[PDB]
């Protein structure tokens, strides 16, 4: 179907890992899978 | 009211026992009310409004998607005013302190300056060559780059293959997650919200 | 659009400290001009930005250490999985489960505070 | 049955498009207090030229100007380095999966992460939240 959520989500998400001067708010790097896992366990 | 005028006093030639219990029997009356349906031509009929009917819906639904595309296309390339915006207040924000910074040299000294500035100093003292050092720079800024490259090189290889793969299987699991998107908007609203009911715990 | 509301409060929020630190400056200068003093802003909002870096220093050290942890890992790693994606999302909807607990948690330990005052 | 979803649909459009513009406009504005705070800081390049030229028929030198003048430096130095920071992580995750950079599933694992980044908020602000009620 015609779906344009989760293309914002990843958008925001895509639009979030990406810079810039903002003084604070440096991009984040993702993780996923085997390392997330855990990570959410923590 | 009105309602209530035409649907009783029966209509078209309909025996009235029949047209009371489809009255009864309306599954939904204030959307609702009972109409005369009359043999085949007529669902002939239904079905001609049905298709006009159809039309309309269809278009209405168009117009609802062409006013969000506008709102979509007007904000997606409006980021751009956001971004410029914000680097213009950083940059504005420098020279802001620029030229706070020349209004306590030029009008201050004066020679006058210490007391509470060498606080400022010491902070300043500290960070700086905190900083230089040495430690930091140096091992470890391009312990990370030194590195980052040799990896770069050996991961492709690696890669070579493997073998496709599986993307594919990726359009959803789109979908699964966004409906964990929305629980977990919902659950950050409701923490901010708690303190508020919180600093109001300011009692 | 939603997204897009934050963004503006942002760009609200600092035009306004931004204005300002400028008037603070100008017209303070203008004083000066005529004959008067405003300052030892600054010494205040300069040690208030010394503030500010500190922690940022602090952050740029958490997130390099982070990353190498992260490269640490990436030389670990290098080998399938459908399975893992479902072993996810039924672990998240565990995680988000505690979590709200916590906030329904916390929510009614303030809700229980708010009865209290009055 | 559809009809209905329409109507809301109908409704909750035209209250995005109250959204919009007014975003819209905001941001013209937020713009012009960029433009204005500009021209004028200098038109503050007067009374800060003015100082200087004064200051020069005097005595003579100038002196403590250069701690700011670190100050500066050091406070802007970083900045610098925040970008570098920024370049290397954009690489590290550029290192990643081939032959589709396009497809879905880097799509999940992103918007996933976001996820598990967001939940991670939620859990101590609302630990804060809960820490906090014990003074009360």
């Amino acid at each position: 179907m015609d779906t344009e959520g989760f293309g914002e989500l990843l958008q925001q998400a895509e639009q979030l890992a990406a810079e810039t001067e903002g003084i604070s708010e440096l991009p984040h790097v993702e993780r996923n899978l085997q390392e997330i896992q855990q990570a959410g366990e923590r | 009211a009105q309602i209530k005028q035409l649907l009783q006093n029966p209509p078209a030639g309909v025996d009235p026992i029949i047209w009371e219990q489809a009255k009864v029997d309306n599954p939904d009356s204030e959307k609702l009310i009972p109409v005369p349906m009359v043999g085949f031509k007529e669902l002939l009929r239904r079905l001609k409004v049905q298709d006009q009917m159809t039309k309309q819906h269809q278009t209405r639904l168009d117009i609802i998607s062409e006013d969000i595309s506008e709102l979509q296309k007007n904000q997606t390339t409006s980021v751009a005013k956001i971004a410029q915006y914000k680097r213009k207040l950083m940059d504005l924000s420098h020279r802001t302190l620029q030229v706070l910074i020349k209004q306590e040299i030029q009008r201050k000294s004066g020679y006058a300056i210490q007391a509470d500035e060498e606080q400022l100093r010491v902070q300043l003292d500290t960070i700086q060559g905190e900083l230089n050092a040495p430690t930091q720079f140096k091992g470890r800024l391009n312990e990370l780059m030194s590195q980052i490259r040799m990896q770069n090189h050996f991961g492709a290889v690696r890669s070579e293959e493997r073998y496709y793969i599986d993307a594919d299987l990726l359009r959803e699991i789109k979908q699964h997650l966004k409906q964990q998107q929305e629980g977990l908007s919902h659950l950050i609203s409701i923490i901010k919200d708690d303190l508020e009911d919180i600093k109001l715990v300011e009692h | 659009i939603q997204r897009n509301t934050l963004n503006i409060d942002k760009l609200k929020i600092e035009t306004a400290q931004e204005l300002k630190n400028a008037e603070i400056a100008l017209r303070t200068q203008k004083t000066p001009p005529g004959l008067q003093h405003e300052y030892a802003a600054p010494a205040d909002y300069f040690r208030i930005l010394v503030q500010q870096f500190e922690v940022q220093l602090q952050q740029y050290r958490q997130q390099i250490e982070e990353l190498e942890n992260h490269l640490a890992t990436q030389a670990n790693n290098s080998h399938i999985t459908p399975q893992d994606l479902s072993m996810a999302m039924q672990k998240i909807y565990q995680t988000f489960v505690a979590l709200a607990a916590q906030l329904q948690s916390i929510h009614e330990n303030v809700k229980v505070l708010k009865e209290q005052y009055l | 049955e559809n009809g209905e979803k329409i109507t809301s649909l109908h409704r909750e459009v035209e209250k995005v498009k109250l959204d919009q513009k007014r975003l819209d406009q905001e941001l013209d504005f937020i713009l012009s207090q960029q433009k204005e705070l500009e021209d004028l800081l200098s038109p503050l390049e007067e009374l800060v030229k003015e100082q200087s030229g004064t200051i020069y028929l005097q005595h003579a030198d100038e002196e403590r100007e250069k701690t700011y003048k670190l100050a500066e430096n050091i406070d802007a130095q970083l900045k610098r380095m925040a970008q570098d920071l920024k370049d290397i992580i954009e690489h590290l995750n550029t290192s990643g999966a081939p032959a589709d950079t396009s497809d879905p599933l880097q799509q999940i694992c992103k918007i996933l992460n976001a996820h598990m980044d967001s939940l991670q908020w939620i859990d101590q602000n609302s630990a804060l939240l809960q820490r906090k009620v014990e003074e009360v």
